[PDB]
């Protein structure tokens, strides 16, 4: 069980950026995942969620991420992409992709490599 | 446990079993369990009014009371929220444990809220009827209405279900849709 | 918008205490309180995933308690291998129910 | 003699219930034949009187305070002798 | 085997009350209930009511709530059913049928001269044919009842026979000619070499969960 | 009066039972010292005049049709208390 | 449910409660439940008949009897059939479930068929009867026998195990071995 | 007439108990609102006369025999109708 | 099953249901099934001692009794053995299965030993009370107190936890700490 | 045995419906029905398990249903990464109980 | 302590009846069941009967089904047995045994002068050996029993007294050189030192789920 | 969970052909395996199936695959040896390798890479 | 402590039994014995977990079988691939509970 987090290129200031966020054993269908922005010296943002498929396939953003940000799943390839439009210089910094998988009482989050971001 | 005897059609409680010889229990079948609603009693039947009847607590283990005659519900309530980190807020019916039979509103609430005890009782002590059993906790995925069961001794259909999107379950500051 | 020390510190041998104060709808209202150990170079690590319940493959040091409307976090034997940053993770009551980290405490190794 | 002290009665009880266990049967009591869980109950109106259906409703509020109490002393998670316990009570009082 | 005795004929004046009593034997009295028949000439079968020799819990068909009265008596094993307000129409032949281990009205009794319900009605009433030839028998149902449905058939001046209690559970003794087949709502009764003998009224009653076990219109051949 | 309809009868009727509970035990009524679950049984043969077991297989027959609408109004996964309940309906038309 | 009442070594069916002050019920232990087989009925015993008997139905949930006496079997059924891609087709047996106790043959039917319902129900309304509990429904991987259960008031070894491969369980092209 | 054959009896008996079921409650009864599984037992002492406690303890040692082989003999994995089998074996015998 | 009658507060064995009139059962509040520990019988009460009390058997399945009034236990036990390869031992605490309410101490043995059945009963015959519900098995990680359980008819706090460390559970060669 | 359809075509926007013939007793004596998607180049996907019950990590569009001794599978809201064959699986109650696969339907997106 | 105190001598003529109450005291006499052993002269224990003072259930042996009843008093908290068609051999000295709490009969009365079955044999009758060596006395059992064995020796004159109630469950005040074990069907009785005192007939006595609780053959040193 | 399949190499018209099936986190020996062969331009063609150890040992196979073909298992490297002798120019395709494993109510195939076979 | 044979031998298509006998501690304490399969080069293969249980994956030809305080595994239907070390594998009530392997039984295919 692991993931992988897949693009985080230079952008410039104005422009668009899309993250893709892939795993192997674990099906991003069937859990939450979430993603949370780590800026270099700045504390963890929670920017988006995305709730499973067996839930309403709909996707949660903070206050920054309202309406720029807009999240897609691919299930042919269990793939998570995140769109990032309207993007700007305090989008910076390693975007993350973990899970919260309960089992027998017992939950792990499986945070993946994380992709830094710079603009 | 007060008891119901139906004397000359007029039904008064049995809080004394030397009422009078009068009173007759030839065999089980007189003896019933019925289980009414809430929503006759006139509370509130709306989602954002039911559920702040609705409290969380752990500690207290779950029980079950069975209830042989019910009363039609013209508000259901099926619960299946969940931690706002995708954990499960509501135990699984287990075996036995079915939807309320007869519904004319299955309001299905879905959403995130805190769970802060493993079971969600009833802050009014009352209990929560399913098919054929009243239950003091709300279980995951299944259609209740709050109600009461009453003891007696008896003498000689279509489904709307309703989506609710509810964030912030047994608070306060809760938003619905 | 639950706030974290800007920094702590303490002796290897002795117990360091992080505390997270939060609020009515933060942690007063019930949700479940997160610790992350963000070791540098590397994606944080889960350390409790409820108010006292601690993840398998946790080491019995880190030790959690909520109370009231604040939670903290017990390292108790804290060795130099624990020198990183620890954000306190919850959820909040408004906001429609979103997750909030703390503004991350720096435990530094004397 | 049963005080309503609820705010509002429904005067109409429209009641659901299993089947009478003696009434005619065809072919419907054999399980692998007979109808789903939803298709066992026979439904009904009881609109008697309304003083036998205000007065449940208030027996049934007066019964919850001491059904939660003897489910909290009982250490069974579902409870189906209530009834039972209640005749052999009636009876051992009767004596006869 | 199982015996029905029926009463003998009666020609009583109208508004006097006739109680006719069926003698039942072969067979444990208040294990199967008791039903009974109302035969106009040349019209078909109508059910009257049904008791319950176990408990005496009595059921009727609303135009025989109150013309009809059930009573059984465990000791004499006998069926008596007392009708009350006779008219000229009233005298009809009736009939007295145990019903059956799975609600088939398998054995019936010598004749006797004097919406929630489920309806089913067959589709021709006049049914036709050489001999020789193959012909169905349709059954509708109102609602979705199981693979119960019981066929009878009713040669002139002789009680009803009961040939198929199911849907193709076939009575022992019954030529294989008779093959019946359904599921659902729709119920076919077929004749693989219609023959002289086979020429009759044919009836359709379903028999699942429905209290009114009223029988169908009727099929000659 | 019971009729036997059944196309054959045994006769002889070989059962099986637990033990009597007030019979002569020794060490085997400590679970540790005690038989397996298959040990537990004490079987006899009832070939009692043969009109007690045809009559008795008629019976069963005759009680299904009724005892499985009991179970299917029923909502508890195992009965149990068919028998007490069968007391009790005795003993209160009984009154004495 | 009917009762039987034994008067003068003579069984009858109880079905009135009044009968007479002549039955006595002095305790409990008069009162026993004989599980009965159908194999003492006369019905047919081989696989291939008695598999016929056996429908699967989903909506009707498992019930189960108990019975203290029971009959020694000679023909007794371990079904342990499984779904043609591996999926299970009957449920686990749950605790308190064993195998009948007393049976001469146990016709240890396996293979694959169809599996139309979540339970395996008997078509002629018969129980199946298992060590000391009757249900109506076949349980996976347990000795059971076919039969009935009757309700009576009292008055004052080995197993040959015999392998079958069926395919098509339930159908009318279903071939054995 | 009970006698003791414990090599040592303790004449206190410190019991726990549920609660009465019928003592005065105020929002405790509600589960929300109430204790505890362990806050639920009230404590007491019963050093009743040391003849009632004695005699107890052989009583208990005398019940287990037959009440292992009662249990032995159920199929049921939780027995909670013994005392109910108990009052309906005592009612039956004393038909009055 | 003994019964208990208290005849002019004097306690007797109601072995016989005949013996008098005079003995009245108005209601079931009389009947009360009272859980009585061993400690008060002058057994042993000795981790090392205790544990020999207790035996591993395969096919006999548990079984449990419900019993309403307990006894205050100045000794209880805690097993949360397993086998050597890190095996379960004894099987989980089944729902409605709690540790013993008041204990004075709980000796929560820990450790490894052979587990040559799949329950642990006790070699006396007595039951392991628990919570509310006496059974005759040892469930793991749930305090308990031996003792046996009594039926009679009634007339008109802090634990000290103690740690061990056992290998060998059960047998004669058995080290403690 | 069962047959299907040589091809199928629809609007993206469009729902399309797959049939699959079998017979009293491929599908009519109540065996599962099973649809699989096969990509060229690559291995089948399954998507319906069941009559209609569908495993996790298949797209909600897919939909099963069956009727009598047929089934149907439905495709709502296709797009252009469905056009590949569609198989219909199930298992025959003659022949021993062995799989039966159906003809495969060349859905084409227009 | 129990005390098991028996009825007098007997010297009733043949085919007469003798009722011999043993009374009973220092327990609960409806909890135990009450044990009957006939000791013909040095021939060895026969057990005759068993009664529950509980419930009044009483079983025997099929030698004693008829020749000996067995019925008890619970107020008076004694145990009679009467016999009938008493004849020369019927003349014996009688035992009441107390059946313990888990199946030995440690508590024996004075002596009172006059298949399904698990049969208990001894592999030896006549033992003999000297004073300080040591022997083993093994009963073999037919059937799988569980360590639940019962040893007794009966010194001349003396009624028998229990030594070991299971396998190796010694009961107190038994010196310890008498050590016994054993499992499933075969048990051991050990003397690590014979001594002068020790020279008695051994009998063995399995009670494990069996009604008829014979003893055995004897063994005498 | 992952299944391979080796062999499939060109094959003469007559001749025989051994195709090794090989799992990694599933155990061949617990689970029904089944073989179906994807011939160019044609359907998918169940071939063969072999049950699972808890049950019959025994190999099912189709009309075309009666008695020519016949499957082997190795429990050492769960590996599964499909044997087929008296090849032809019909039995060409690819071969899968997969089973159906039914966990908590819901299950998956687990489908293989495929090993193509010409003849 | 427990011991084995030196080495066996048998015909592939006889049964070879494989003897352990330990004590009254070792497999008389009631422990489960464990069978494992040394293969050279490769590390070992449990083949008996229990008294008799045996793990999936294993080939149903061997077999286990405890009696009184001694094991024995039976190998049927003997191929040549399983010529290899075989260890008894126990526990000893003694010593506080540790591990005993056996000396090693070298099975030697003719
Ligand atoms: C109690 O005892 C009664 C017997 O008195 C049991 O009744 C049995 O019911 C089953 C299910 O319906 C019967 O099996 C079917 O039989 C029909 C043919 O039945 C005709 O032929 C019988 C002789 O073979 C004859 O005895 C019958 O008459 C009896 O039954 C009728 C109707 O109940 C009754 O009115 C009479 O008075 C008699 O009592 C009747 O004339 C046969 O066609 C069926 O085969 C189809 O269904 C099976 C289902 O699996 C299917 O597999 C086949 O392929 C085919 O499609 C089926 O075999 C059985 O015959 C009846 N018993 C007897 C002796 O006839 C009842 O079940 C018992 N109760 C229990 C066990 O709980
Ligand atoms: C009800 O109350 C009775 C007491 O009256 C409980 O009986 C107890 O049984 C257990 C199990 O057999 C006994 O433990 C064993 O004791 C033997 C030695 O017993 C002898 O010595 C006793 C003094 O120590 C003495 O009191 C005994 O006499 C009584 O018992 C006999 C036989 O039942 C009876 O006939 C008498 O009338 C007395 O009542 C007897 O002379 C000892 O050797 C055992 O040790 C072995 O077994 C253990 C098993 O774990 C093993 O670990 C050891 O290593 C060794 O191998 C074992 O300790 C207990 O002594 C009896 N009680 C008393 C007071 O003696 C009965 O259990 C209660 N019922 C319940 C609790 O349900
Ligand atoms: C929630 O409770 C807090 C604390 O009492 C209060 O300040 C706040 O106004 C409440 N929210 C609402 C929407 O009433
Ligand atoms: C199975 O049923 C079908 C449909 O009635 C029928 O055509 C076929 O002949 C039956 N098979 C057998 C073997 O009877
Ligand atoms: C354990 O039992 C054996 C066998 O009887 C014995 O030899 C050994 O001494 C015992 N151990 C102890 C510590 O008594």
């Amino acid at each position: 069980v692991q993931l992988v987090e897949s693009g985080g290129d230079l952008v410039q200031p104005g422009g668009s950026l899309r993250l893709s966020c892939a795993a192997s054993g674990i099906t991003l269908s069937g859990v939450w995942m979430n993603w949370v922005r780590q800026a270099p010296g700045k504390g963890l943002e929670w920017i988006g969620r995305i709730k499973s498929t067996s839930d309403g396939g709909r996707a949660d953003f903070a206050a920054p991420a309202r309406g720029r940000f807009t999240m897609s799943r691919d299930e042919s390839k269990n793939k998570l992409f995140l769109q990032m439009n309207n993007l700007g210089i305090e989008d910076t910094g390693m975007y993350y992709c973990f899970t919260r998988v309960q089992r027998d009482g017992t939950k792990d989050d499986f945070w993946g490599r994380g992709t830094l971001v710079t603009v | 446990i007060p008891l119901g005897v139906i004397h000359n059609s007029t039904l008064q409680v049995s809080d004394v079993d030397k009422l009078v010889c009068r009173d007759k229990l030839s065999s089980t079948n007189q003896l019933r369990s019925v289980g009414l609603n809430l929503e006759g009693n006139g509370v509130a039947t709306d989602v954002p009014s039911a559920t702040k009847r609705w409290g969380f607590r752990s500690g207290v283990p779950p029980k079950v009371v069975n209830y042989e005659a019910g009363e039609w519900a013209e508000n259901c309530y099926n619960l299946e929220i969940k931690k706002p980190d995708g954990s499960e807020c509501l135990p699984a019916a287990p075996d036995g444990i079915r939807g309320f039979p007869r519904c004319r509103y299955v309001h299905k609430v879905s959403g995130t809220g805190p769970c802060a005890g493993d079971f969600a009782f009833h802050k009014e002590g009352a209990f929560f009827l399913y098919d054929r059993l009243a239950s003091t906790v709300i279980y995951r995925g299944t259609t209740f209405a709050e109600g009461v069961v009453a003891f007696l001794i008896l003498p000689q259909y279509y489904s709307t279900t309703i989506r609710y999107q509810a964030t912030g379950f047994g608070t306060n500051e809760t938003e619905y849709l | 918008v639950l706030t974290q020390p800007p920094s702590v510190s303490g002796a290897p041998g002795q117990t360091v205490t992080i505390s997270c104060t939060g609020s009515y709808s933060n942690i007063g209202a019930g949700y479940d309180v997160q610790w992350y150990q963000h070791l540098p170079g590397t994606a944080p690590k889960l350390l409790i995933y409820d108010n006292v319940h601690r993840p398998s493959g946790v080491p019995d040091r880190f030790s959690g308690s909520k109370s009231g409307t604040s939670a903290s976090l017990a390292i108790t034997g804290l060795q130099t291998e624990d020198e990183a940053d620890y954000y306190c993770q919850s959820y909040d009551s408004r906001l429609r129910d979103q997750w909030v980290f703390g503004g991350g405490t720096k435990l530094t190794v004397l | 003699a049963i005080v309503n002290a609820q705010p509002k009665c429904n005067p109409n009880l429209h009641y659901w219930t299993t089947q009478d266990e003696g009434a005619a049967i065809g072919l419907a009591w054999i399980p692998y034949f007979g109808p789903a869980a939803e298709g066992i109950y026979t439904e009904g109106l009881m609109h008697n009187q309304d003083g036998l259906i205000c007065g449940l409703r208030q027996l049934a509020n007066e019964t919850t305070q001491a059904l939660q109490l003897f489910l909290r002393a009982t250490t069974e998670l579902r409870t189906f002798s209530i009834l039972n316990r209640k005749a052999i009570d009636f009876l051992l009082q009767r004596w006869g | 085997q199982v015996q029905l005795q029926q009463s003998g004929t009666e020609l009583v004046k109208p508004g006097a009350s006739v109680k006719l009593s069926c003698k039942a034997s072969g067979y444990t009295f208040t294990s199967y209930w008791m039903h009974w028949v109302k035969q106009r000439p040349g019209q078909g079968l109508e059910w009257i009511g049904e008791i319950n020799p176990r408990n005496g819990r009595t059921d009727f068909s609303e135009k025989f709530k109150s013309k009809a009265t059930l009573t059984v008596d465990t000791s004499s094993s006998t069926a008596f059913i007392q009708l009350s307000s006779l008219t000229s129409e009233d005298s009809a032949v009736y009939y007295c049928a145990r019903w059956g281990y799975y609600g088939s009205s398998d054995y019936w009794g010598q004749g006797t001269a004097l919406a929630s319900d489920i309806v089913v009605t067959q589709s021709h009433k006049f049914m036709s044919t050489s001999v020789g030839d193959r012909v169905s028998i349709t059954c509708k149902a109102s609602q979705d009842v199981s693979v119960a449905v019981a066929w009878y058939q009713q040669k002139t001046g002789q009680s009803p026979k009961l040939l198929i209690y199911s849907a193709s559970y076939r009575i022992t003794g019954v030529p294989d000619r008779f093959t019946g087949s359904g599921s659902g709502t729709d119920f076919t009764f077929t004749i693989s070499s219609v023959q002289a003998e086979d020429m009759a009224v044919y009836y359709c009653q379903q028999h699942y969960s429905t209290p009114p076990w009223t029988f169908g219109g009727g099929t000659k051949l």
